[PDB]
């Protein structure tokens, strides 16, 4: 059993998009299919369900009138057409098959999932990040250990890669998951703890690379 | 009723 | 729609221990409830349907019980492979999921190291001030970070980010970023970051004064 989604990407709000999900390794015409979406913030949300023949369909209240689920039993496919997209529709969209075995008193759970495809509804345009120092100081030092880092602010889209001293510095590094700001631009911080002995005789440089905008920044971080 | 069995 | 609530948000388990996760329903869902396991980056995986029935290929240490409004997922002796998030999902009236419960590796309580980073002067010239407060290498995962500007408690103008549980340390690190306009930043003096955690006898405050 193999379910494979694709078709996602980045789109403006108010626009439209169609998703696809190929199904393999089981009798497709004998099962209803579902669309379920996941958000980092609202968790897992059911989207729609289509009968085994396309006969009956049901939609989540948040997408009724804007989303339409379809299937082709001769292609072993299932589609989802999204209309008048809102930024609140940004999620990972999974393909799910109803049931594990057939049963008419046991149905409505998802026996098999797809890997999922990501839909990003944003008005932001591609933009490189600005890199500011998280400079070490007396208030960044605890005992023999100092903290320093970089602030990779206001970029789009994901992801950015951050290294330290061109890969030489690995132990002690923490690159935090990016965060979506009220601007619609992403933002993260990378930090490292180093011995306070070396702040005078060791150069620390974070290497920020944002391939979506061909942006590469090296930033030396020295104490204040 | 969306919980009706959608399978065959 | 029907609301599934899960508690607690995180459970700390050592391999071989018993793990209990609770799922509650707004209204009764009879025995129409599922449990799913999800590891970071991967899609969910079916564990238990109905209320008690295991899926094909799920070890016997996974056991589900419950009826109507209160359900419980049990892992009799936790193993290497079970550190993940666990969602429940009802399919009696509609289809709704619980928020999820993280199961992580238990270790010694470790208080965080609290670090404060003022805004750079390069950023201040572009019009915005970002204040970053770092909580490094702590356990357990729950922590409360509170921003204070001239002793005024700040709410709604900060964002948090948390690492995964570390491979070797089994610790967490947390980031909290207070964002102010330049004009607002220069209207005030003291910028304090106050941290509450189980490993702290009393809350820890790290602060600086603008232009220090």
């Amino acid at each position: 059993v193999q379910l494979v989604e694709s078709g996602g990407g980045v789109v403006q709000p108010g626009r439209s998009l169609r998703l696809s999900c190929a199904a393999s390794g089981f009798t497709f015409r004998n099962f209803g299919m579902h669309w379920v979406r996941q958000t980092p913030g609202k968790g897992l949300e059911w989207v729609a369900v289509i009968w085994h023949d396309g006969s009956n369909k049901f939609y989540a209240d948040s997408v009724e009138g804007r989303f339409t689920i379809s299937r082709d039993n001769s292609k072993n496919m299932i589609y989802l057409q999204m209309n008048s997209l809102r930024v609140e529709d940004t999620a990972i969209y999974y393909c799910a098959r109803d049931s594990l075995f057939y049963d008419h008193d046991n149905s409505g759970y998802y026996g098999y999932w797809g890997q999922g495809t990501l839909v990003t509804v944003s008005s932001a345009s591609t933009k490189g990040p600005s890199v500011f120092p998280l400079a070490p100081s007396s208030k960044s030092t605890s005992g023999g250990t100092a903290a320093l880092g970089c602030l990779v602010k206001d970029y789009f889209p994901e992801p950015v890669t951050v290294s330290w001293n061109s890969g030489a510095l690995t132990s002690g590094v923490h690159t935090f998951p990016a965060v979506l700001q009220s601007s619609g631009l992403y933002s993260l911080s990378s930090v490292v703890t180093v011995p306070s002995s070396s702040l005078g005789t060791q150069t620390y440089i974070c290497n920020v690379n944002h391939k979506p905008s061909n942006t590469k920044v090296d930033k030396k971080v020295e104490p204040k | 009723n969306p919980n009706a069995n959608p399978n065959a | 729609q029907i609301v599934m609530t899960q508690s607690p948000a995180t459970v700390s388990v050592s391999p071989g221990e018993r793990a209990t996760l609770s799922c509650r329903a707004s209204r009764s869902v009879t025995s129409k409830l599922a449990w799913y396991q999800q590891k970071p980056g991967q899609a969910p995986r079916l564990l238990i349907y109905g209320a008690s029935t295991r899926a094909t290929g799920i070890p016997a240490r996974f056991s589900g019980s419950g009826s109507g409004t209160e359900f419980t997922l049990t892992i009799s002796s936790l193993q290497s492979e079970d550190f993940a998030v666990y969602f429940c999902q009802q399919y009696n009236n509609g289809f709704t999921f619980g928020p999820g419960t993280k199961v992580d590796f238990k270790r010694t309580v470790a208080a965080p190291s609290v670090f404060i980073f003022p805004p750079s002067d390069e950023q201040l010239k572009s019009g915005t001030a970002s204040v970053v407060c770092l909580l490094n290498n702590f356990y357990p995962r729950e922590a409360k970070v509170q921003w204070k500007v001239d002793n005024a408690l700040q709410s709604g103008n900060s964002q948090e980010s948390v690492t995964e549980q570390d491979s070797k340390d089994s610790t967490y690190s947390l980031s909290s970023t207070l964002t102010l306009s330049k004009a607002d930043y220069e209207k005030h003096k003291v910028y304090a970051c106050e941290v509450t955690h189980q490993g702290l006898s009393s809350p820890v405050t790290k602060s600086f004064n603008r232009g220090e």
